[PDB]
RNA sequence: GGAUGCGCCUUGAAAAGCCUGCGAAACACGCAGCUGGUGAAUGACAGCUAUGGCGCAUCC
């Protein structure tokens, strides 16, 4: 079984920047080594084979090359639509193998997010659960707590969008949950949000209005 | 030119059985080899299985040796993965490829199906429930909060396609329940919110579910 | 599809085995000739033909 180690796994760089991603054998596999780029909700697309020639139609930006057991993907300089997943993978032997792959990304200045927060709709609340909603919008770079009363952390869980295509920001939004018993029993409901965007903003509501 | 249409994806339950379809368009199955590779959400590829040209011989990744099987009906000029006794970490979405020509491209993976969604989970199909998310500097947010859903995937659209600038849909995460929830979002002039009648439009195909829900201020 | 021309390919290595090129071809199956080179078992080839396959151009 020979396995194919993939690096870096991810990478932020910019327009025209050189980028380079490199995969190590763990045993011969005589270039037959093949490179994919898939972008998100699509299939793969093959770049490079046999380790170092291009595939028909790709263009020459994109390159491969090998040095005994270390395979390399290089492309000359980065346009907007080569951002995406890239994968290697070996077929010299069976069971064929992927590398785990590199997301190369966008770089572009730091954007603090806007901050928003919704109530449970009555709809919900009759219905048993009341789920409170925190959105976190259009800022970078990706990194980012709940209070009702100043009690930090129901549980809650985030889900965060992919760069998107026109400003290459993100958003993300956390949704706090509760029996409707636990609802309508505390005063404030607030979303607090940290971020590298000057100090802890919090945004907040009482189920009073 | 060259296509690869699959079909046969869906919801199934540990311990099941489903049976994928690759079908074939621009070329004849039987002059080259046919994988079939798997990609788990938010993972990567895993290559699965493989049939030779000429001799039929089919190869097997260790994950998946005994439990599924390959094969094709070049009448038909379409391949098949038969898969049985199914794991939840079977769930992925299953691609279909062409190994290319080996003069044209080595053994690269020339062409690749779109994909077909399998998830393996004893969950039942549920439509979701479609909450409105009410709004309230000079822009306003405001959504849709689509709970306890299974099996992925839903789509959601705004006034039938018309709104589109400023939307953000967030991907499925799976809570403890066992079932699928995501909220959608757009921003809008806050100046409009008197004028603007805005409605999301959820469709959940796997319970042939269509919903439209109109947000508005809540008082 | 037929006529004409071009480009690439149509393997090297021999008994067996192993490795490599090719045939729509990782396994199984199949792969002409001559010269020179090489082989006290060694891929190590170079040149020129033959045959066929694909592609391009051009005529019907
Ligand atoms: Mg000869
Ligand atoms: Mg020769």
């Amino acid at each position: 079984d020979i396995q194919m180690t993939q690096s870096p796994s991810s990478l932020s760089a910019s327009v025209g920047d050189r980028v380079t991603i490199t995969c190590r054998a763990s045993q011969s596999v005589s270039s037959a080594v093949a490179w994919y780029q898939q972008k998100p909700g699509k299939a793969p697309k093959l770049l490079i084979y046999s380790a170092s020639s291009l595939y028909s139609g790709v263009p020459s930006r994109f390159s491969g090359s090998r040095s005994g057991t270390d395979f390399t993907l290089t492309i000359s300089s980065l346009q907007p639509e080569d951002f995406a997943t890239y994968y290697c993978q070996q077929s010299y032997s069976f069971p064929s193998t992927f590398g785990q792959g590199t997301k190369v990304e966008i770089k572009r200045t730091v954007a603090a997010p806007s901050v928003f927060i919704f109530p449970p709709s009555d709809e919900q609340l009759k219905s048993g659960t009341a789920s409170v909603v925190c959105l976190l919008n259009n800022f970078y770079p990706r990194e980012a707590q709940w209070k009702v009363d100043n009690a930090l952390q129901g549980n809650s869980q985030e889900s965060v969008t992919e760069q998107d295509s026109k400003d290459s920001t993100y958003s993300l939004s956390s949704t706090l949950t509760l029996s409707k018993a636990d609802y309508e029993k505390h005063k404030v409901y607030a979303c607090e949000v940290t971020h590298q965007g000057s100090s802890p903003v919090t945004k907040s509501f009482n189920r009073g209005e | 030119e060259v296509q690869l249409v699959e079909s046969g994806g869906g919801l199934v339950q540990p311990g099941g059985s489903l049976r994928l379809s690759c079908a074939a368009s621009g070329f004849y199955i039987s002059y080259s080899s046919i994988h079939w590779v798997r990609q788990a959400p938010g993972k990567g590829l895993e290559w699965v299985a493989s049939i030779s040209p000429y001799s039929g011989s089919t190869y097997y990744a260790d994950s998946v040796k005994g439990r599924f099987t390959i094969s094709a009906d070049t009448s038909k000029n379409t391949a098949y993965l038969q898969m049985n006794s199914l794991r939840a970490e079977d769930t992925a979405v299953y691609y279909c490829a062409r190994q290319g020509y080996r003069r044209r491209s080595g053994r690269g993976f020339d062409y690749w199906g779109q994909g077909t969604l399998v998830t393996v989970s004893s969950a039942s199909t549920k439509g979701p429930s479609v909450f409105p998310l009410a709004p309230s500097g000079g822009t306003a947010a405001l959504g849709c909060l689509v709970k306890d859903y299974f099996p992925e995937p839903v789509t959601v659209s705004w006034n039938s396609g018309a709104l589109t600038s400023g939307v953000h849909t967030f991907p499925a995460v799976l809570q403890s329940s066992g079932l699928y929830s995501l909220s959608s979002v757009v921003t809008v002039p806050s100046s409009s919110l008197g004028t603007q009648t805005y409605i999301c439009n959820v469709n959940h195909k796997p319970s042939n579910t269509k919903v439209d829900k109109k947000v508005e201020p809540k008082s």
